[PDB]
């Protein structure tokens, strides 16, 4: 949902 | 040797001095639990009571659909929870416990160890001797490792699955102890007498 | 009899191992490259503390996510379940990685694998008492002596929790959680330990950090209530808001 997706 | 574990206003008031004394003849029931110091052990059952009740009516739930059922079988649905703020609480209790408890088919001498084991609480602060606690924990375990070898011997992992309700069962042991006060804020020391006194 | 694993599951074991050891900081030097923080560092929530561990949590953070990505499994889930499951168990296994690197000599932890930090110090960095909860546990997990594999299968078990709040693919998820603790428990058996009730000590010890994470959790509430919200990263946040 946010920075977490960028990392994924 | 489970077997002997097996075998164990005025409206709300009524209750709870019942529900505690169901509680605490069953851990008297207990294996080798009476045999602790006096202290020992009501240092134990106030430090675990949380989770020992709600491992109870959670497995008594497992006969109810998004619901539960305590003492006076008064049958507890969600929607009144969620209109209670209480909601979440609830529904991690049928998700985490029920649930769990029901797809496993958990039987009742598993219940009985899981409860004996949450009681043997090692951890617990202030008693006089851990290592013997821990002791009869691990004996606890014990036997319940080579109930579920004979018992399910189609199923291996069902020993581990056991204890790995236990967690779930802490935590949310944890939000019913910051939901619920009054007890506490009745200082220390207020209640030993009874304890003292079922001993 | 002690069932040893067998040879679809350490195709797991080894996947998951070195899904671990890729992302365990500092590797296997990691007692010669840390440092002692300051003694003066956090006296008897210190902001100077604080400001230290939030620096380096970042790396910790995604260092975790990383280890979830080399995971097949993990990597079968929906985004929506992806991301629930890591700010789950996201401290949790932190904090396992942290207390398997206890060092009795010194009593103290190794951060990032190479920031050493006392019970007082993680205590008074905004912890807490968790601080204990930590310490204690990796006081307790040092007679186990675990090996990268045996951690590794718990963060393992960690992450694929079926009981995390708004999951999808709840069934799914167990399933997975269900294969690793096989390995998991037939792994043990193979390492042969001569100590008493390993296994279940062991799993007991999942209930500990479960535990962690959650007054992490509280204490999460009372440090953005205290300290300021510029004073926290953004990642972090994202980890623990909500
Ligand atoms: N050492 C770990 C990474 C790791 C990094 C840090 I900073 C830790 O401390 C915390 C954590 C959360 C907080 O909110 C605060 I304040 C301090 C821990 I416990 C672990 C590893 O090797 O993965």
């Amino acid at each position: 949902h946010k920075i977490l997706h960028r990392l994924l | 040797p489970v077997e002997r574990i097996l075998e164990a206003v005025t409206n709300i008031c009524q209750a709870a001095d019942k529900q505690l004394f169901t509680l605490v003849e069953w851990a008297k029931r207990i294996p080798h639990f009476s045999e602790l110091p006096l202290d020992d052990q009501v240092i134990l059952l106030r430090a675990g009571w949380n989770e020992l009740l709600i491992a109870s009516f959670s497995h008594r739930s497992i006969a109810v659909k998004d619901g539960i059922l305590l003492a006076t079988g008064l049958h507890v649905h969600r929607n009144s929870a969620h209109s209670a703020g209480v909601g979440a609480i609830f529904d991690r209790v049928l998700t985490e416990l029920v649930s769990k408890m029901r797809d496993m088919q958990m039987d009742k001498t598993e219940l009985g160890c899981l409860r004996a084991i949450v009681l043997f609480n090692p951890d617990s602060k202030g008693l006089s001797n851990p290592a013997e606690v821990e002791a009869l924990r691990e004996k606890v375990y014990a036997s319940l490792e080579a109930y579920c070898k004979h018992k399910y011997p189609e199923q291996p992992g069902r020993f581990a699955k056991l204890l790995l309700r236990l967690p779930a069962l802490r935590s949310i042991g944890l939000k019913c102890l910051e939901h619920l006060f009054f007890f506490k804020l009745i200082g220390d020391t207020p209640i030993d007498t009874f304890l003292m006194e079922m001993l | 009899h002690k069932p040893e694993p067998t040879d679809e599951e350490w195709e797991l074991i080894k996947t998951v191992t070195e899904a671990h050891v890729a992302t365990n900081a500092q590797g296997s030097h990691w007692k010669q490259k840390r440092k002692f923080l300051p003694e003066d560092i956090g006296q008897a929530v210190d902001l100077e503390a604080f400001s230290h561990f939030t620096k380096i949590i970042t790396p910790a953070i995604t260092r975790v996510v990383d280890f979830a990505k080399k995971l097949p499994m993990f990597c079968e889930l929906p985004c929506e379940d992806q991301i629930i499951l890591l700010k789950g168990c996201c401290m949790e296994i932190m904090s396992l990685r942290a207390a398997v690197r206890y060092d009795p000599e010194s009593e103290t932890l190794t951060l990032n694998g190479e920031m050493a930090v006392t019970r007082g110090q993680l205590k008074n960095g905004g912890l807490g008492v968790v601080s204990d909860a930590i310490f204690d546990l990796g006081m307790s997990l040092s007679s186990f002596n675990l090996d990268d594999t045996e951690v590794a299968l718990l963060q393992a078990v960690l992450l694929m929790s079926s009981d995390r709040p708004g999951l999808a693919c709840v069934e799914r998820i167990e399933k997975y959680q269900d294969s690793f603790l096989l390995a998991f428990e037939h792994y043990i058996n193979y390492r042969k330990h001569h100590v008493t009730h390993f296994w279940p000590k062991l799993l007991m010890k999942v209930t500990d950090l479960r535990m962690i994470g959650a007054c992490h959790a509280s204490r999460f509430l009372h440090m953005k209530v205290e300290c300021p919200t510029e004073l926290f990263p953004p990642l972090f946040l994202e980890v623990f808001e909500d």
